[PDB]
């Protein structure tokens, strides 16, 4: 039909990442989403993997606050509610 | 003029599932007796007096919804005409209390006995307190529907149901002929105590929104078979009239041979040694040829059902043999199988369904015959009293007896099939048992409009406990309570009973669920997407698309909505506690979605579409109906003419229409003891007021009803007539008969216009408009009517303090249908002074803007309380009966509208 | 000039005479059923001294008629009530009164 021959929306390489996304973001703590959002901006600034890693080294303290965002309170209570989450 | 407020307790009603009623050829008995015991009653647990009433109620309009309602809240038994109660000092019906004499009369106190008797043969409800008769008998109440025991109670009461037999002892000898109510219990179910139809019940995980309940009907106790008389018997049937009889002459006898019930030559059937496998020639001739013509009767049932026979293959007579088994061997004239033997033969499902309904038509003829010999149903068998535990229609029979009936005729149809003659299924006609009440089918649930969301990623779960009809999704806050979800643009809903998504039509989507499944609704207003998930699995459309809807405008907002069909139980989990959600972690948590009520201290208040009609004014933009208000001329009074907008056009809405004026009139509190110019003093001292309606030419008076209604009239009938008008008469006398008080109550005081026309051969469409007027006398409570300037034999009389609304009910048949004329007659004051106190001395008719015509929409939105009463219902003992306990008080603030007398 | 009707029997033998204060939890209502007065909303028993006509005479005579601890119902006509004058802004003129009198105790 529209994209039977080929279509970007049906590309399997990106589709597998779409399916695999919940597990990938499962590792990261949502308090670090400030680092996540700033990460795309510095990626768009043409910054490579090593220099964004040392950007994270310089900005290890820039995580979010659970108290000031009540949406994070229940999310973090369920996050440590997961048996596989160790505080270390 | 101003709304009044008060603190009012919560009143709930508990009933046992014992339903009685009468009709032509009824399988039930017409006399029933039951009792109630009072253990503990707290007089004033709170400011309001504790409510406690016992009596009977009717299954077709008694729905005491918790909270506010008609009168002054806390509605129970006696608050309307669908129930009959007795608080201990008064008879309660139509929200009116009438004092009754008792030997030591008092309000129901602890350790007291009430003897409640109901007669269905003649309308009469007698009441006794501790065995002492109370001089009150209900008379002239409709028998339609079903009657049941019911108790209406506020908090702080402990009452016990005594039903007699195994379910009580009554502590007093029941009156003769009154069978205890414990004998009406059906075999398929077990006796229990349940509340009236509810929209919520407690659940182990959480509260369950309870869809409408399927209700049994009196029409379901009359056995209505297909007549098997006007059937000429065919040649191919008389050709096989013999073998199909020979095979059912001792088929019931075959099972018990070589057992304790083993035959003997000295005796015959029914002598505890029944079989007699020899032949039916040895058996008596009348029952013999009776069995032949019963085989013919079954074939006649096959004909009337639509079964016809055709012969194709080898004759079974050749390839069949009789097997002298080692079992069933007898000494009386050789041994043989008791019926005619048969070899390997099978049956298709068409034959299974056909033999099922064949057994149905056997049972319903047997039950019909027994009823015609007077018999009735009783859960305990009483042969001298001529009652049986199996005198119920087949659909209500038990599975054991169903199987036992089906086995014999299954063997019969099997023997027919062996001879190769086809069992032809008839044509299929889809039918619905109940069609009129389309609204008592689904009970929509939606949150408050305050919680409407304009952004964010919202998710909520609806647990589908059953596999029936349930719809869940999102909808705008302006969802009409009497319109199906997805039928209009105001809903984006999913139905997983058939894998269907509803929005302005129908289109396939996903798969249906099963029992216990949890549906998690995803929504992203920012991304303009709506998605549904089932048991942690994302539902798929009939394409690569994985989203239910896309490109949705934000608009005024959306709201989480779920609905339930008949006999449905479903849990709604908005996610106040995130741990309550089961599949949120699986889907939604990692996507940034949030529960709808994740950070909310109190549970979100839900609203349900209440299935209780309430008169409300017509919208000005009604596509079909319109009300015309014209200024009063010098020759004609002001009128409220009703005009059908789309009458005579395509796809017009035609249905029975209920109309009333927005304001009532109240009679005087005490009744008085014992040219063309008005009299100035008579016009000031009169107490009778007149209005009229001008039935225009082209409108048939045979479908016009004109009169009055009390504000509690909440009945919607598509085929309305004066026979369905609710009525009851309270009859009272002294301790030895001598009835000296007979007061009638009704919610509708209305006369049919079809009795006011000239009885000509033809010309029923009168060229001259029929002007029917109604007059009310406040000083006496007297209602009279005028046909065309002449009085008619119809008249009514009521008690003081009653409020009557001017009502005209009509099924439209013209563009111009009716016209409420606010006129007057000589020395008779118009309604303009009756409605308004400030205009009481104004003889000139007037139509102020407040007075406007209202119409009755059956479904309106309502609020359920955030808390509910806690009732403990259990069987305290066989002699103790069933105990009901409720002690925790709950009170609500009710805003009472005075003129409509409802809060 | 009033009509009484017992609702729940109490003592039935003791009568409230002069010398002891009369304590009730009453609930007055209008002729049409519009409740206007009560004591249990205030959550305090109403105490009044029999004899000096500080309360309305219909209530006085009804309380004198009915015995101790016996829940009663009274009915005061406007001839024994405020009547034509009426209570200002509360009771309309010439209104029939109904009372859910509960004489809980004396003194």
């Amino acid at each position: 039909r529209r994209g039977d021959r080929y279509s970007v929306q049906t590309s399997l390489i990106v589709a597998t990442l779409k399916k695999m996304l919940p597990i990938g973001l499962n590792m990261c703590a949502p308090t670090d989403q400030d680092l996540i959002m700033l990460a795309k901006t510095r990626y768009a600034l043409k910054d490579t993997d090593e220099e964004v890693r040392e950007f994270l080294q310089n900005n290890l303290h820039l995580q979010g606050k659970v108290e000031g965002s009540p949406s994070l309170r229940w999310q973090m209570a369920l996050y440590r509610g997961l048996p596989g989450r160790e505080e270390d | 003029l101003l709304l009044q407020t008060n603190l009012i307790n919560y009143v709930t009603s508990i009933r046992p599932n014992i339903f009685v009623g009468r009709a032509e050829g009824s399988t039930q008995y017409g006399k029933w007796y039951f009792e109630v015991m009072v253990d503990e009653v707290v007089p004033f647990l709170t400011a309001q007096a504790t409510h406690l009433r016992v009596g009977w109620a009717l299954t077709e309009g008694y729905s005491p919804y918790p909270g506010g309602g008609e009168g002054w809240g806390g509605n129970g038994v006696g608050d309307d005409l669908y129930s009959y109660g007795f608080d201990g000092l008064h008879l309660w019906t139509g929200h009116v209390a009438r004092p009754v004499t008792s030997p030591g009369q008092h309000l129901l106190a602890p350790e007291d006995v009430v003897s409640c008797c109901l007669d269905l043969s003649v309308p009469s409800i007698s009441f006794r307190i501790n065995g002492c008769p109370v001089q009150g008998v209900f008379e002239a109440f409709n028998l339609d529907g079903l009657f049941f025991p019911v108790v209406s109670f506020s908090a702080g009461v402990k009452v016990r149901f005594l039903l007699g037999g195994r379910h009580g002892e009554f502590k007093f000898l029941p009156p003769p002929g009154y069978a205890p109510c414990h004998e009406a219990v059906l075999p398929r179910e077990r006796l229990r105590l349940e509340p009236i139809k509810e929209y919520r019940r407690e659940g182990p995980r959480g509260p369950h929104l309870v869809g409408p309940s399927r209700c049994l009907s009196h029409t379901d106790f009359v056995p209505c078979p297909v007549d098997t008389v006007q059937i000429v018997l065919p040649p191919h049937l008389e050709r096989i009239r013999e073998k199909l009889a020979e095979n059912i002459h001792e088929l019931w006898a075959l099972t018990r041979i070589e057992q304790g019930w083993t035959y003997g030559p000295v005796r015959d059937d029914n002598k505890r040694l029944h079989p007699c496998l020899v032949n039916f020639h040895s058996l008596p001739e009348p029952e013999r040829n009776y069995n032949l013509q019963m085989s013919g009767e079954t074939l006649k049932t096959l004909l009337a059902l639509g079964c016809h026979v055709g012969m194709a293959d080898e004759k079974a007579e050749d390839n069949l043999k009789k097997t002298k088994l080692p079992k069933t061997y007898m000494m009386s004239n050789g041994y043989k199988p008791a019926p005619l033997d048969l070899s390997h033969v099978r049956l298709t499902p068409a034959q299974t369904t056909l033999v099922d309904r064949l057994a149905e038509n056997g049972h319903n003829v047997w039950a019909r015959d027994r009823v015609a010999q007077g018999w009735s149903y009783s859960a305990v068998q009483d042969i001298p009293a001529r009652r049986n535990p199996r005198l119920v229609p087949y659909r209500l029979l038990d599975e054991a007896t169903k199987r036992s009936n089906r086995d014999s005729l299954c063997q019969a149809v099997r023997t027919l099939l062996g001879y190769g003659y086809n069992i032809e299924p008839p044509d299929q006609e889809p039918s619905q048992v109940e069609n009129q009440s389309r609204w008592d089918r689904v009970r929509i649930f939606r949150a408050e409009k305050s919680y409407t969301v304009q952004s964010g990623r919202w998710y909520f779960e609806f647990e589908a406990v059953t596999t029936g009809e349930m719809r869940v999704g999102w909808a705008r806050p302006e969802l009409r309570p009497d319109v199906e979800l997805g039928a209009d643009e105001l809903a984006y809903v999913f139905n997983g009973h058939r894998g269907q998504r509803w929005h302005l039509g129908s289109e396939p989507f996903g798969r249906p669920w099963q029992s216990g499944d949890v549906v998690g609704c995803m929504i992203d207003l920012t991304e303009n997407t709506i998605i549904f998930t089932l048991n942690g699995e994302v539902l798929m459309s009939d394409s690569g698309s994985e989203t239910a809807f896309r490109e949705i405008e934000i608009g005024d907002g959306f709201l989480p909505v779920c609905s339930l069909g008949p006999g449905q139980v479903g849990h709604l989990n908005l996610g106040q506690d995130v741990s309550s959600l089961r599949f949120f972690a699986i889907c939604g948590l990692q996507e940034g979605f949030e529960p709808f009520a994740i950070n909310m201290q109190r549970p979100v208040t839900t609203w349900f579409s209440k299935s209780l009609p309430q008169f409300e004014p017509v919208p000005p933009e009604h596509p079909h109906y319109e009300v015309a208000r014209m200024d009063g001329t010098v020759d004609t009074p002001p009128c409220l003419r009703l005009a059908h907008r789309t009458w005579g056009s395509q796809n017009s809405l035609v249905e029975m229409l209920f109309l009333r004026l927005s304001l009532p009139v109240q009679f005087h509190q005490h009744f008085r003891c014992t040219d063309n110019r008005d009299d100035p003093e008579i016009i000031l001292n009169t107490t009778t007021y007149y209005y009229s309606v001008r039935v225009f030419a082209g409108q048939e008076p045979s479908c016009v009803w004109v009169g009055w209604v009390t504000p509690d009239y909440h009945q919607h009938d598509m085929n309305f007539d004066l026979s369905k008008v609710r009525a009851v008469t309270v009859t009272m006398g002294d301790e030895q008969g001598n009835v000296h008080s007979s007061l009638k109550c009704s919610n509708c005081y209305m006369v049919w216009g079809g009795d006011f026309v000239s009885p000509g051969q033809q010309g029923r469409i009168s060229h001259t408009d029929l002007v029917i007027g109604c007059l009310v006398d406040l000083a006496t409570g007297l209602m009279t009517f005028t046909a065309n300037g002449k009085e008619s034999n119809t008249f009514f009389q009521v008690e003081p303090n009653t409020k009557l609304f001017p009502a005209v009910f009509v099924l439209p048949t013209h563009q111009n249908v009716i016209q409420f004329e606010l006129g007057k007659q000589k020395n008779i004051m118009p309604l303009s002074a009756a409605m308004f106190l400030s205009e009481r001395k104004n003889p000139a008719p007037q139509c102020p803007p407040r007075l406007e015509v209202q119409m009755l929409m059956p479904v309106s939105w309502s609020r359920m309380p955030n808390h509910f009463l806690q009732v403990e219902t259990r069987r305290a003992g066989e002699r103790l009966g069933w105990a009901v306990q409720c002690q925790d008080p709950l009170t609500m603030m009710a805003l009472h509208i005075p003129e409509e007398n409802r809060c | 000039g009033v009509e009484i009707e017992t609702i729940s029997p109490g003592d039935g033998r003791t009568f409230p005479k002069k010398g002891q204060t009369c304590v009730v939890h009453y609930t007055g209502m209008l002729q049409n059923g519009k409740k206007f007065d009560s004591s249990r909303d205030r959550n305090k028993p109403f105490k009044f001294r029999i004899g000096k006509q500080e309360v309305i005479k219909g209530f006085e005579e009804g309380a004198a008629q009915m015995s101790l601890g016996q829940r009663a119902k009274l009915t005061c006509t406007p001839d024994v009530a405020y009547g034509a004058t009426g209570h200002p802004g509360v009771i309309p003129p010439n209104a029939t009164l109904i009372f859910d009198v509960e004489l809980l105790n004396l003194e």
